[PDB]
């Protein structure tokens, strides 16, 4: 008795591993399609071309709720980037066929669903499909930055992001005709106290991406392949004096001597 | 029922937009049949129409369509007594700004947020919607990557060196905020700032530090500063052609390790973990992937707010698969990034 | 307000968040020229014996046009049949190569005189020797396994980003027989070997193993390239000297054990180390290691050209807590029967160099690779040590501190992991 | 050889199949020859697509010129881009003693008016169904008789086609297929296990030969895919049998596994044949034994480390998204 010869002329469809634990619910396929920004999105990412270094590829976001006001509840999260694997070993997808409730019996493994079914005729098996296009997460998430206790961030994502007319017109309403003081840290003009925050942080925004490269570089401890030694103690101090004298007068009062690392 | 009241809402202030729509007279190219209207037009001032303009499109562009949004306020960038008011061409900018943020074309944005520069000249409310503005994706990047950008920003820091010195520099730009007031000679940290991301969004890593340091000699004991310049030199000490490798990878440590004093201890638990976070990021970004689990693992298990986790758990989880620990990859994965 | 809404409301939320929500194990809708073999041939001769497709000697085989169409012929039929495909002809001609070898089907000169038309007559007569069907499967599996005794079988950015993306990461859940007994037995006889040939009337380690696995060992050694054979001495390759030479740099350790020491006392004693020029590779192992356990505490001797963003650089122990680690306990090494493991001699007695060798190798490969498990770690180490001898090293190496247990079974490598031992 | 591939497809869902009415009659007038319903419009619009899709499309499709039959070819020979025959040969059965009568096809001048541009004229009959309605005997005779008839005239009327679709009824697919394996009568189960070829809504299968002229009568055919029902968003409906007394239309806890052939490069990528056809032996097993064309190998049962998810709509209101997580990674195997 042979063993049934199926066709392999069926569809080639794309895939996306999503480096997540996806549950089987709609609502968790749905949200994980979501944080991807969309279907739309999807699809499309599966039609980009050209040279690796270029493609924009998919972007993904690990957080993406919406607060009570609709703006995002983690505004600035830079995404995970991933892209299509430039040479996907050909895989085909079969269908297995049970009864109800078999999948529960087996722990959800569908090894011991074919095992728990060895003698049975219900148990159908058939291949549905070849996929041979395929996005994959795998660099880096970039430097991430919290912004929820940054005054400047919070009027921003409660205007701009939440389109709220009462904010937006608080907000516009704000804003200098001419601003006399460029000079000076913007929590002179932005009064709230509700958010603890040092005079020394000037609110400075972050940029859309800090790690310049998605892979770690290849340091290795290896040196790349391709005169304070005359001066005396005091001179030393008096060097680190000139900028500030906190920090010498500190050396001054605990350090017995330097040492040249020769 | 929210969605509902927002389209309800729409559909009665969608009759008073067609009731004002509905008088040719101002939409320069339903005829000229208003004249001698002297401050309200059918029951209402030109403020509240201007209000009902604005609300309009921003409730248009939340909950129905952003192109939608865009379209109600061109129509009120057409009405002359809109156009004619400097307080109202003020707020219309921003409004139709706001909608272009929801919708992914980038010379849109680019163009807008140019506008909004040249009249709001050297204001810091402004730079800072600039750079949020500016804040996620490639094509957040590709402004400020763009040497258009470049040489825009240099024209204004030029201009402001020049209200800074009383001095002509040459290609400067136009003074148009005159009102400026530092009596100290001070730099705009803003300005030098977005001038020091421009250039590191660019790979003229050499460059940024210039300017950073430029800043560290004004606001030393900025969160921002300190980590944009540890981050300078790891990636200047990685190119082909620079010597001191080691020397250059110390300095970055340096300034990273002065990040991390000033966020662990000025701020809450939040900043913490970002702290912890964020110099374990960078230990990766060298390739010393041994010492980064350390610091992932303390945002893991100090820490309650599972926002940075979720990152956290997925650099652990690239670092174990390449060490072929997979359980504990698949341990990682259903504790913090299950859905 | 009748009970009408509160029904409607009822039913509503029954509708939309009842816990058995809308599956996806049913529900599966979500809503939103005839010679080509003879070239083929002579590709394979070629690559395999002088290393590289000899194109001018092929071409004087089977005439076509100098070059080009050979070439352009060639490299569109192997994609045709991959890497799968090439080890097929390859594992084929090596066997059919040593079965001509064995019952002298040619003579060796003609093989180093790259006579291509003999070479190719030696595949051809042996292909002459079996024909068959394309296989089928029976719907039984026990019935095919009667029938059918199958036989189972650094770079660049964008290179690795290539290499990264193409791999998939999975969990086994099951496989064929685990055979650990053979398997393990058969790698004890690896050890053993390896153990003779490392550097020197009886042998006690082999005593107790069956006389016909030795014979499958020493071959598979061959085959490997591990062993040359004079008339009766056997002698290691440079592969297995060269490993341990390369990954074992014990002398490098002993430069880092004295630094770390130079620095704890200076650092103790409340000076301050001052860093003008690039630190060796050595002192960059020790001085990271420091600066990332927050013990020290860095300030910048000022400047005032390029030079004035790398400023000389000073170190400095933050107060009184110590820096030099609890003094050494009396670890023991794992030892046995002589030759037993690869740092056991013929004496019964430690090789101090080979210990101090396969100890630096395995902490070097566990530094970069944070949470690395016995199995993985064996494979990258397959060419030196068995599966017991890195579990005697791993246990070792734990009770040292230099490593820490992961959870589900992985190491990785503590703070001050370079102090070994004493040396250069 | 020419005719190498066979492809044989149920009708759409009949209007009269609806829970309520109104029904409507006949437009052709004739009796029992009802419209397809929108599940029939929406679906045949589906095989389209689907057989579209394959790398292996019919290049001629020959309808039962029913109305249900031709209206459901009319979207797959518009988006396929294909000429499309009459052959009342593939016609439906009826009993012989149904009342009020047993029902004739309509022809090609007044189908034409439903069908312009669509049906075409230069082929007729191959053999046609007793006026007085047949015995299951004679039934499965006049099914035996037209496909050897019926090869020989498409391998002459047409120079190259080498893949045809047949469009008809569930008694016409289940009785074609069995004659066209050479089974005794079509009652016959094809394995010991009990399976049948299926016949439910829009239901196809695919019979190809194994791995010059050769009379049709002495090669063997394969039915290599069974009931593909994959491409339709409300699955496979209305399924009937010779096991059925009726003439026709008067809890599958399903789970997906990848298996993935790994090849020993990471510069190249494996590619599946085109005209490949699957085996396997022992799922149930920590081994199982897969056949893929030439190649033999054994798998591995593995987890993996994340989720696939897999888009089949996006092929080359609602998506089908499989959810991938267990996969049977295939080794290379030698035979020894």
């Amino acid at each position: 008795l042979i063993a049934d010869e199926f066709t392999l002329d069926l569809p080639r469809i794309p895939s996306l591993e999503l480096p997540l634990n996806v549950s089987t619910k709609h609502s968790s396929i749905q949200k994980a399609i979501k944080m991807c920004g969309g279907i739309e999105k999807v699809k499309e990412a599966f039609k980009e071309h050209g040279p690796i270094e270029s493609q924009h590829g998919l972007q993904l976001y690990l957080n993406d709720d919406t607060d009570s006001d609709g703006s995002k509840s983690y505004f600035n999260e830079h995404p995970v980037i991933g892209k299509r694997v430039p040479f996907r070993d050909e895989s085909v997808i079969l269908k297995v066929t049970m009864p109800k409730g078999t999948l529960s019996k087996n722990n959800n493994s569908v090894k011991d669903s074919i095992k728990s079914l060895k003698d049975s005729n219900k148990l159908r098996v058939t291949p549905v499909s070849i996929v041979d296009n395929t996005i994959k997460f795998r660099e880096m998430s970039d430097f991430q930055i919290k912004l929820d206790n940054v005054p400047s961030a919070r009027e921003f994502k409660s205007s701009f992001g939440s389109l709220e007319w009462n904010n937006f017109k608080s907000f516009v309403n704000s804003v200098p005709d001419n601003d006399s003081q460029p000079q000076e840290n913007i929590g002179n003009l932005i009064l709230d106290r509700s958010v603890k925050i040092p005079s020394t942080d000037f609110q400075l925004p972050p940029p859309p991406k800090l790690s310049m490269v998605g892979f770690p570089l290849l340091y290795k401890y290896k040196a790349n392949p391709f005169d304070v030694k005359t001066a005396s103690f005091q001179d030393i101090i008096n060097k680190i004096a000139k900028l500030d004298p906190k920090t010498a007068e500190t050396m001054k009062s605990e350090l017995k001597g330097f040492v040249d690392e020769v | 029922n929210e969605a509902k009241q927002a389209s309800i809402w729409i559909n009665t202030v969608s009759e008073l937009v067609d009731i004002f729509s509905s008088v040719k007279n101002f939409f320069m190219k339903e005829e000229r049949v208003t004249l001698t209207s002297a401050t309200e037009l059918r029951g209402l001032s030109y403020e509240q129409w201007f209000e009902l303009f604005m609300e309009l499109s921003l409730v248009i562009a939340k909950y129905q369509s952003v192109e939608d949004g865009l379209s109600v306020v061109e129509t009120a960038q057409e009405v002359n007594v809109f156009f004619q008011d400097p307080e109202r061409v003020k707020m219309m900018k921003f409004v139709k700004l706001a909608i272009v943020l929801q919708m992914d074309d980038e010379e849109e944005l680019a163009e807008n947020l140019r506008g909004l520069l040249n009249q709001f000249q050297f204001n810091r409310k402004v730079l800072q919607v600039f750079m949020y503005s500016l804040c996620r994706g490639p094509s957040s990047l590709n402004i400020l990557s763009s040497t258009i950008q470049q040489k825009f920003f240099l024209r204004q820091l030029k201009a402001f060196d020049s209200c800074r010195y009383n001095t002509e520099v040459n290609g400067q730009a136009s003074i148009t905020n005159k009102e400026v007031y530092n009596p100290n000679k001070k730099s705009s940290p803003y300005l030098y700032y977005i001038y020091a991301v421009l250039l590191y969004s660019s790979r003229g890593f050499l460059s940024a530090l210039q300017y950073l340091t430029r800043l560290e000699e004004d606001i030393p004991d900025d969160p921002m500063v300190n980590l944009l310049m540890g981050l300078s030199h790891i990636h200047r000490a990685m190119q082909r052609l620079t010597a001191q490798r080691h020397f250059q990878i110390f300095h970055g440590l340096r300034y990273l390790y002065r990040y991390h004093k000033i966020r662990k201890s000025l701020y809450t638990d939040l900043e913490k973990q970002e702290a912890d976070y964020n110099l374990g990021r960078a230990f990766h970004l060298i390739g010393l992937v041994s010492i980064a689990i350390e610091y992932y693992n303390r945002v893991l298990e100090n820490y309650d707010d599972g926002k940075l986790k979720k990152h956290a758990a997925y650099n652990s989880i690239i670092i174990y698969q390449q060490s072929g620990n997979v359980e504990l990859a698949d341990h990682l994965m259903e504790k913090y990034l299950s859905i | 307000v009748g009970e009408d809404a509160i029904q409607r409301y009822i039913l509503k939320e029954k509708d939309s968040k009842k816990a058995t929500f809308t599956d996806v194990i049913h529900d599966t809708e979500i809503y939103f020229k005839d010679g080509v073999q003879a070239l083929i041939r002579a590709v394979v001769v070629t690559k395999s014996i002088k290393n590289e497709i000899m194109w001018d000697k092929i071409t004087k085989l089977f005439p076509n046009n100098s070059l080009d169409n050979l070439k352009k012929k060639w490299t569109a039929r192997r994609v045709r049949m991959g890497h799968s495909g090439w080890r097929a002809y390859v594992d084929k001609w090596k066997k059919m190569l040593v079965l001509a070898i064995k019952s002298e089907k040619i003579s060796l000169r003609d093989v180093e005189e790259l006579d291509l038309i003999k070479l190719l007559d030696i595949w051809t007569s042996f292909d002459e020797k079996e024909i068959k069907r394309p296989l089928f499967l029976y719907k039984n599996y026990e019935e095919n396994r009667k029938k059918f005794t199958l036989v189972r079988d650094m770079s660049s950015m964008i290179q690795r980003e290539i290499s990264s993306l193409k791999k998939t990461y999975t969990r086994k859940i099951s496989a064929s027989t685990k055979d650990l007994s053979k398997s393990q037995s058969d790698d004890y006889i690896r050890t053993v070997i390896r153990s003779i040939l490392i550097e020197s009337n009886e042998i006690e380690a082999l005593k107790n193993v069956g006389n016909e696995s030795i014979d499958n060992v020493i071959m598979d050694m061959a085959k490997e390239k591990q062993i040359y054979l004079h008339g009766s001495k056997l002698e290691c390759t440079d592969t297995l000297p060269d490993i341990l030479e390369n990954r074992g740099n014990y002398k490098d350790f002993g430069v880092a054990f004295q630094y770390r020491c130079k620095v704890n006392e200076l650092l103790e004693a409340g000076n301050a180390i001052v860093i003008n020029q690039e630190p060796s590779d050595i002192s960059s192992w020790v001085l990271i290691d420091l600066i990332s356990g927050e013990l020290l505490n860095m300030d910048v001797i000022p400047m005032v050209e390029i030079r004035t963003l790398t400023p000389p650089l000073i170190i400095y122990a933050n107060s009184q807590t110590k820096l030099n680690t609890a003094r050494k306990s009396a670890v023991k090494v794992p030892l046995g029967k002589p030759f037993s493991r690869l740092w056991v001699n013929g004496s019964g007695s430690i090789r101090p160099n080979i210990w101090k060798q396969v100890v630096t190798m395995v902490v070097n490969e566990i530094i970069f690779h944070p949470g690395i498990t016995l199995s993985r770690l064996q494979s990258r180490c397959r060419e030196v040590l068995s599966l017991h001898e890195i579990s005697e090293i791993c246990k070792w190496l734990l009770e040292r501190q230099v490593l820490i247990t992961t959870d589900f079974d992985g190491y990785w490598v503590n703070h001050n992991w370079y102090s070994i031992y004493e040396s250069t | 050889m020419v005719v190498n591939t066979i492809y044989i497809a149920r009708h759409g869902y009949r209007s009269n199949w609806l829970p309520e009415g109104p029904y409507p009659d006949p437009l052709t007038g004739i009796d029992s020859d009802v419209p397809l319903a929108e599940h029939g419009v929406q679906q045949a619009k589906e095989l389209a697509h689907y057989l579209l899709s394959l790398d292996n499309q019919p290049e001629a499709a020959f309808a039962s010129p029913f109305y249900r039959c031709l209206e459901t070819v009319q979207p797959i020979a518009k988006l396929l881009e294909i000429p499309v025959y009459l052959e009342r040969g593939i016609g439906e059965w009826y009993r012989p003693d149904r009342k009020p009568v047993i029902p004739v096809p309509a022809g090609y001048e007044i189908l034409s008016k439903f069908f312009p541009g669509v049906i075409s004229q230069e082929w007729d009959s191959t053999l046609t169904p007793n006026e007085k309605g047949e015995t299951e005997q004679e039934m499965y005779m006049r099914f035996k008789k037209f496909w050897p008839l019926f090869i020989e005239r498409v391998e002459k009327e047409y120079p190259n086609v080498e893949c045809i679709l047949l469009v008809t009824h569930a008694a016409s697919k289940i009785a074609l297929g069995m004659s066209l394996l050479g089974y005794d009568n079509p009652r016959m189960s094809l394995n010991e296990n009990g399976d049948k070829i299926r016949s439910g809504s829009c239901s196809l299968d695919k019979y190809e030969i194994l791995k010059t002229y050769i009379p049709f009568s002495d090669r063997k055919w394969v039915l290599t895919m069974n009931g593909n029902t994959e491409f339709l968003s409300s699955g496979e409906e209305m399924n009937w049998n010779f096991d059925c007394v009726a003439e026709a239309g008067s809890e599958v806890e399903t789970v997906y596994i990848s298996v993935d052939i790994p090849s020993g490069n990471y510069k190249e990528r494996t590619e599946i044949a085109k005209s490949a056809i699957l085996q396997y032996s022992g799922l149930e097993t920590d081994a199982p034994l897969f056949r893929i064309g030439n190649r033999l190998y054994e798998g591995s049962w593995e987890r993996l480390v994340g989720t696939e998810l897999a888009f089949p709509n996006a092929a080359h209101q609602s998506e089908k998204i499989y959810r991938i997580k267990e996969r049977i990674v295939l080794s290379n195997v030698r035979p020894m």
